């Protein structure tokens, strides 16, 4: 279906793409630096959609490799 | 939509563009980001960044006479439609960190 | 005789609008790969538009031909 | 065609007529920048303004002659004057060169805009210079990123992904000049 | 009877423009799936230009038909 | 009847003209088709333009009809 | 007579720069079509650069016709 | 006279050295157009480097309208 | 007189070289019209890389030019 | 002397290979001037590629200039 | 004569791929002496055509 | 001799494949063994009509 460049065709969005690429950047530093790059590297959030004005469920992301490489 | 613990460690680039892949699940016309800007410790500017969804609202908001965004010769893979597909999930993802930042730090 | 002879060399150089015709075929499936390599999600499309092109394009190919043997044959 | 003529000017005379009236204005993310686009000026001869930017450091904001960037048909590299231009960037090496000096930031991907008063805004993600990189772990990263083949699109675009940047980089570490 | 040899390499020597138009056929008609490869939301207005192009430069193609039939049996 | 014989290949190598011309149609045609992927918005002054391409490139390949018509008749 | 047949040969042969001048307005007048479809703000200055390259690459046809016309009466 | 023959052959010959001249200033004058349609801020600069273009390409058919001079004419 | 004929024939024949370096100087002046295009800073180094390209391909054009010569006066 | 005539039109048409070696040499300093154009910090690399191409497609035209002399004096 | 006009092909064809060649070292000059590795073969290949041609123009003339 | 010109066509498109060939590479270069798996192919793909037309040279010459 989506018709884009070969990031977008398989379902992989821009920022996601960009983001592995940012992250297999990071894991290639020097262990000085991939220190300091662990840091700006780690997602830790929780999203709960409400769909009745009030009540819904969970999601924990607590990844401290980056953004996921599996599908999404 | 809910997002909370997000400044429990930090915030971070990957965060936000999650944050935003999490927002592009709908595909509106228009982000807006309301948060408030650090301007010093004292004064803390409540601000509004918008974002115009590409294809829909982008090309066309920048329409004048034309087009204003002719002016810059494209350089992408595919064509243009295709670059402002990524370049506003990409503004999108600055602005949210920055505004998660400029509203953690006030 | 020399208009048996004179149907052979005008019948040499008639053909060669084959050379055009075949330096347009190579460039319209070029520009088919081209366009496939772009988006193979269309591309059952693509297909159908090259060789909507070829059998247009082999219109002037018959075309050609027909004066080679027109000019042998009459 | 320009039917909504919007902006910091239009949506406070908006805002003043449906918004609780002491309430002040919001203020906008052009209210905070000086260096405009279409606003004339900002080159004064050969010394262009190129500012290096990226979400956790800005890693140039000083000026440049001449600036190689590594663009999705290949590098390419912006002169003083330089045609306005949306570039995408290949993870490549960027170049800042302001006579002798000449720095090396090897990034990671994102774009690269020349705006039409000749400013150049070089945005990439993870933009890590070329001394704090090795020329070991790219070897027995790509093997494995030459080695593992998902039948999952998904995964092997990540690799493919992984397949030109740690090729970019093994290119860019050894040819170092 | 060199009037019924110099028409026929004439013939031979005028169908040579028919490889020009092979040329530019195969290039428009390349050039169309390049277009439809771009957007493909518009990949009927774009048979619609190209099916245009063909039927107004295949008019130069008829042009050396004439040409040749004018040498030919004129 | 040298004269009334060779005007036959005079006209069979001055129509080979037309050549360049269908190649330049092409071309324009190709371009056109490549342009309206680019913005359909303006796909209207695009037909405009090339139907002006047309008319003043066509004008060409009557130079050299006017040419053929030229040598075989006067 | 083989200087009036050869006149004929000779004016034949002459317009064969008319497939090249036909060429060149082809890719000009895509170029137009191209440089129109990148930004129509300036489709009003485009034009006039190319009917001023028009004019200057028909002073090319004009040399080939002044050439015909100083075979064919001179 | 076999001479004066060979003149008008030869000298209508010489001239398709012109159909390269026009191809190479379609070329040129068409890339003017999109060059201007990148910045029309240097159209000046780039008008004047076309005019370059045009008359140091123009020796080329000032050559070979020399040599049809030349051998009509000597 | 056959000799002389042979030889302004052949020399006509032998000055359609000056096509190709008029193709070559065309589509390297328009590629120094999209250089320009591009970044202006460079626009003198484009000047001076494309009046050594035209000497440099003018260097067949004398070439083309002594063989007419050697041809048609020697 | 139909072999002092045959070694002149044999030349005339055997210096026709310039044309294409022409034309090489054009798109190749064009090529030159697009690729100072794209990173001129690698200019001075790039002429000396340009200039190995240089020296590298003029041996085709020598390849040439020895058939166009030995037919000719030999 | 007329034999040897095959070697305006060969001059085109390396032409093009001479400038080619330049095109692909100034898209990514880290690599530019493996593009290089890949033009002398071009050209030393398709001289075989140019091989072939004055093969030809000799076994017309001196045969 | 008239014939043998066909060579001048398969020179500028074996040129141009070579060319390609370059440009693919300076692309990207990890996908090389195969672009010049393909250039090979696409070159003895051409050398047929190569030697189609010269199969017609000897043909008019010896027979």
């Amino acid at each position: 279906a989506p018709s884009g460049p070969f990031y977008r065709v398989a379902g992989m969005s821009y920022l996601r793409y960009s983001n592995i690429c940012a992250d297999l950047l990071r894991n290639v530093l020097k262990e000085p630096f991939k220190a300091k790059a662990q840091a700006r590297q780690a997602i830790h959030f929780r999203q709960a959609p409400y769909v009745d004005g009030k009540a819904g469920a969970s999601k924990v992301y607590e990844l401290e490799n980056g953004i996921p490489k599996t599908a999404n | 939509l809910a997002i909370a613990d997000t400044y429990k460690v930090r915030v971070t680039f990957g965060q936000a563009s999650l944050i935003v892949e999490e927002l592009i699940k709908h595909n509106p016309q228009s982000y807006q980001i309301l948060f408030n800007k650090f301007r010093s410790a004292i004064s803390f500017k409540p601000t509004v960044a918008t974002i115009l969804s590409p294809d829909l609202l982008e090309k066309q908001l920048e329409d004048v006479t034309g087009n204003s965004l002719d002016a810059y010769d494209i350089e992408a893979s595919h064509e243009r439609s295709d670059v402002l597909r990524d370049l506003t999930e990409f503004h999108l993802g600055v602005t949210l960190y920055n505004a998660m930042l400029e509203n953690n730090c006030s | 005789s020399v208009l048996a002879a004179s149907k052979m060399v005008g019948a040499g150089c008639a053909t060669i609008a084959l050379a055009g015709v075949g330096a347009g075929l190579g460039v319209m499936f070029g520009s088919l790969i081209n366009g496939a390599a772009r988006n193979p999600n269309i591309a059952k499309q693509l297909v159908g538009y090259a060789l909507l092109g070829f059998a247009l394009t082999e219109s002037i190919a018959l075309f050609s031909l027909l004066v080679v043997f027109l000019i042998l044959f009459a | 065609e320009a039917a909504a003529p919007a902006g910091p000017k239009e949506f406070t005379e908006v805002w003043n007529k449906k918004a609780p009236s002491t309430l002040i204005v919001p203020e906008f993310p052009s209210n905070y920048t000086a260096v405009k686009a279409v606003g004339e000026g900002q080159v004064h001869g050969d010394a262009f303004p190129v500012n290096f930017y990226t979400p956790h450091s800005i890693l140039s904001q000083a000026q440049k002659d001449t600036v190689v960037l590594p663009g999705v048909d290949g590098y390419f590299g912006v002169k003083a004057s330089h045609v306005p231009t949306i570039a995408q960037l290949k993870p490549g090496v960027v170049e800042l060169h302001s006579g002798a000096e000449s720095e090396k930031f090897f990034v990671s991907g994102g774009f690269a805009f020349v705006h039409p008063n000749g400013v150049t805004d070089i945005c990439v993600l993870e933009a890590a210079t070329l001394d704090q990189v090795d020329p070991a772990a790219v070897k027995s990263a790509l093997a494995a990123a030459s080695a593992a083949q998902p039948t999952d699109e998904f995964e092997q675009a990540a690799n493919r992904a992984a397949i030109e940047l740690y090729s970019a980089l093994e290119s860019a570490v050894e040819a170092k000049a």
